[PDB]
RNA sequence: UUGACAUUGUGAAGAGACAUAGAGGGUGUAGAAUAAGUGGGAGCUUCGGCGCCAGUGAAAUACCACUACCUUUAUAGUUUC
RNA sequence: GAAGACAUUGUCAGGUGGGGAGUUUGGCUGGGGCGGCACAUCUGUUAAACGAUAACGCAGAUGUCCUAAGGGGGGCUCAUGGAGAACAGAAAUCUCCAGUAGAACAAAAGGGUAAAAGCCCCCUUGAUUUUGAUUUUCAGUGUGAAUACAAACCAUGAAAGU
RNA sequence: GCGGAUUUAGCUCAGUUGGGAGAGCGCCAGACUGAAGAUCUGGAGGUCCUGUGUUCGAUCCACAGAAUUCGCACCA
RNA sequence: CAAUUUU
């Protein structure tokens, strides 16, 4: 028959995400010499709503 | 049906050419073959894609299949062919059809 | 092998050529290592190749190539014949021995349907040819 | 050729310490099975004996009973009837007359075990009365089929040399090489054992 | 299906001609049949061997062959738009001499 | 999805089978025995064991080149998971 | 940093696979399906006295059975019914007497058969071998079936012959 | 068509080296109490798949065959 | 530990 509804999600047609609000890589520190043999402490500046 | 043994028929040969005395067996047609000729013209053609060239056979109607008797001889160990009629229970041993006196009641 | 392209693998024909995953590319895989080396440098004439190494993914080859313009080859008449303009892109018309045997060219009692190319012997044997006096 | 030089007739006459002679049992492995199709009959030819001491224990209606002193010595005619339950067991291989196709239920019935009258499970009787009956030193020791393995072909005594033993094991092994065909397992060619009762030998 | 056998519609064609249910009467087997004379076919129900088909009933022809206990006749038969010679082997019980053409002789 | 082969190298542990010096299981009545084996039948044995003799059992006995799957099993040898 | 000769990659081999691909989905017929098979055959009848002759006309049948229920030879006569015998009876067995088939012959219905082609006893394996001709459907193509033969060898009979 | 599996008391279950017929329920009897109703013992159990053959000794083995079977294989 | 009726 025709292609099926859960097979048209596999090509980025209109089924992609919505991206101009999602405002950052939500990923933590790239491991370094400091995070293995001591510490390096930082402050927070603000918290924001995600998208 | 009942068929008795030893069936002294007209042998042919080239040693006697008259009635010398045989013994009877039926047979089986054996394995089909590998490395024959007509089979080599089947697995040359069914190779590859496509598949199933030559017709298979589904619609069957025969009950029995015309049982046949090998008449194998004694004097020179030749044999011969014979074909009586078709038979859906072919009793080959002894079991002499006697005068049935009582009929099992 | 090669995989005929056929979107999602449905060749839309009769089943005699229906499959896709073991069709095997009737010209030689040493000969495919020149069109993707001739296009890298189109200004040089492919002489010949030879096998060198073979892992499980990459049949390595070399290809000997000659500058047809470097005038030590235009002079010095032992190899000036490749400067001739019939031999331009000498591979894809099937001329090196990589491709000679892919075309299958020798003579004998074996190679009836190919000894000048398998399209001439096709063409000369089934063109009806009629004389003006009807023989 | 598997017995040509030795191990039957040359290095057997070096270890003997019995003054009396020796009667050679045989060891060999012929595989046939419970499939009662290919039994081990057709006892072979008989050219030469193997030191008979047994004295045969039957009665005779033979045409040769007028002159039954040539090579045998047992002359009692058939009309002994009621003298066989327990008295004589000096009888393992015997002869018989052709009359005993008729009466032989009578001297069987309770003496079933120790083989003191013949029956259906070991019939001898022979009508060939010149070769087997005129050479009575021929002890007809059987190669009769038991359900696994009876290989009992003998050769000679401890006084018989090599030239006399050119014929003895070579054609009398006709049992295991005429019955043995496409049905047969092991030993289309053999794995022999050659010694009677006293000393060592070689199991190739 | 449609039944057209070999003895088809021969209910009354082969009966024993009532009040003559018996064996053959022996003035039948003594006269001889040399080739070159007219004979005709009247069927014989008591015997079975050598019997012709029901069409050759009352039809007549000449004898071309004599055998151990049978003779052979030729018969013209309409089939479409030609006639055929037909060859048929009848045992001697079916066949008599007809009195048509020895009037022509006498 | 599951096998084999190749890419694919360098060292050890053991397991089961093929494989071999081989060890050794057994229902009455009688034999002698209270019995699975295979046979010629007489002696070899410091013994006189049965003497092959009858003694009686399912085929003898003592005895052997070993005739039972020669399993119950430790061992050198193949391949081996 | 992990993972390390296993995954991965390539070739071959089974399994899974309407996710796809290609293709069919009988014929007769008082419309078509459905019911039946009248599609291959056989008996009688419809059939108008050579033959041929139709309907989803009529009443039925077959896709098997048989070493004897084949072959031969020899002895006997059946269905019934009447007269009589102890248990014996509507139904047992034994005589006598009438008895053209009114009985039996593998299987549908016709035809046929009486010192038999039926019912019993004896002897066997012609239910063999080589190849041709002929008949009915028939275009006078073929399959199937049958018929008279020729040459061999057998069986049976005492023999003619089968 | 190949390769393996089953066939019993009447229904339902099962052991037998190959030197014995294995348990319950329908039916019938008896007992135990004051009568029932459960409970107890005994009686009525067999072409024992149908055979054939084997070894000293077949309800059980070897080979063959009829009802059911599960996988596998399909060129008239 | 089995156990329930009895005009
Ligand atoms: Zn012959």
């Amino acid at each position: 028959g025709r292609v099926i509804r859960n097979q048209r999600k596999g090509a980025g047609s209109i089924f992609t995400s919505h991206t101009r609000l999602r405002q950052g890589a939500a990923k933590l520190r790239t491991l370094d010499y400091a995070e293995r043999h001591g510490y390096i402490r930082g402050i927070v500046k603000q918290i924001v709503h995600d998208s | 049906v009942n068929v008795p043994k030893t069936r002294k028929t007209y042998c042919k040969g080239k040693t006697c050419r008259k009635h010398t005395q045989h013994k009877v067996t039926q047979y089986k047609a054996g394995k089909a073959s590998l490395f024959a000729q007509g089979k080599r013209r089947y697995d040359r053609k069914q190779s590859g894609f496509g598949g199933q060239t030559k017709p298979v056979f589904h619609k069957k109607a025969k009950t029995t299949k015309k049982v046949v008797l090998r008449l194998e001889c004694v004097k020179c160990k030749t044999r011969a062919q014979l074909t009586l009629k078709r038979c859906k229970h072919f009793e080959l041993g002894g079991e002499k059809k006697q005068k049935g006196q009582a009929l099992q009641f | 092998n090669r995989k005929r392209p056929v979107p999602k693998g449905a060749t839309y024909g009769k089943p005699t050529n229906q499959g896709v995953n073991e069709l095997k590319y009737q010209r030689s895989l040493r000969a495919t290592a020149e069109e993707r080396v001739g296009r890298r440098a189109a200004n040089l004439r492919v002489l010949n190749s030879y096998w060198v190494n073979q892992d499980s993914t990459y049949k390595y080859f070399e290809v000997i190539l000659v500058d047809p313009q470097h005038k030590a080859i235009r002079r010095d008449a032992r190899y000036n014949w490749i400067c001739d303009p019939v031999h331009k892109h000498r591979e894809a018309r099937g001329l090196t021995a990589t491709g000679k045997k892919s075309r299958g060219i020798n003579k004998g009692h074996k190679f009836n349907n190919t000894k000048a190319g398998r399209r001439k012997t096709w063409k000369r044997q089934n063109t009806l040819s009629l004389w003006r006096y009807r023989k | 050729v598997k017995e040509l030089l030795k191990y039957s007739n040359e290095t057997k006459k070096r270890n003997f310490l019995e003054t009396v002679e020796l009667q050679v049992g045989l060891k060999n492995y012929d595989p046939q099975r419970d499939k009662r199709f290919s039994g081990s009959l057709k006892l072979p030819n008989c050219p030469r004996p193997n030191m008979s001491i047994c004295i045969f224990g039957d009665a005779f209606d033979v045409d040769r009973a007028k002159s039954c002193g040539v090579d045998a010595m047992s002359v009692d005619d058939l009309k002994k009837l009621n003298k066989n339950k327990k008295l004589i067991k000096k009888l393992s291989k015997k002869y018989n007359a052709f009359i005993a196709s008729e009466v032989l239920i009578k001297q069987v019935p309770r003496l079933l075990g120790p083989q003191l009258s013949k029956a259906g499970k070991f019939p001898t009787p022979v009508s060939h009365n010149d070769d087997l009956y005129g050479k009575v030193t021929d002890v007809r020791s059987t190669i009769k089929f038991q359900l696994k393995k009876v290989l009992c072909l003998a050769v000679a005594v401890g006084n018989v040399e090599m030239e006399e033993d050119v014929l003895v094991n070579q054609i009398l092994m006709s049992v295991n090489f005429f019955v043995s065909l496409l049905k047969k397992n092991w030993q289309n060619v053999g794995s022999l054992v050659v010694k009677s009762s006293m000393g060592p030998a070689f199991r190739l | 299906g449609k039944s057209h056998g070999y003895r088809s519609r021969t209910r009354y064609m082969f009966q024993r001609d009532f009040r003559k249910h018996g064996a053959v009467h022996l003035s039948t087997y003594l006269k001889v049949y040399k080739v070159g004379d007219i004979v005709d076919i009247k069927a014989n129900g008591s015997i079975q061997k050598g019997m012709p088909h029901k069409f050759y009933q009352g039809k007549t022809g000449v004898v071309y062959n004599v055998t151990k206990s049978s003779v052979g006749v030729i018969i013209n038969k309409m089939v479409g738009n030609r006639y055929l010679e037909k060859r048929l082997n009848l045992r001697v019980e079916h066949i008599k001499h007809s009195k048509c053409r020895q009037e022509f002789l006498e």
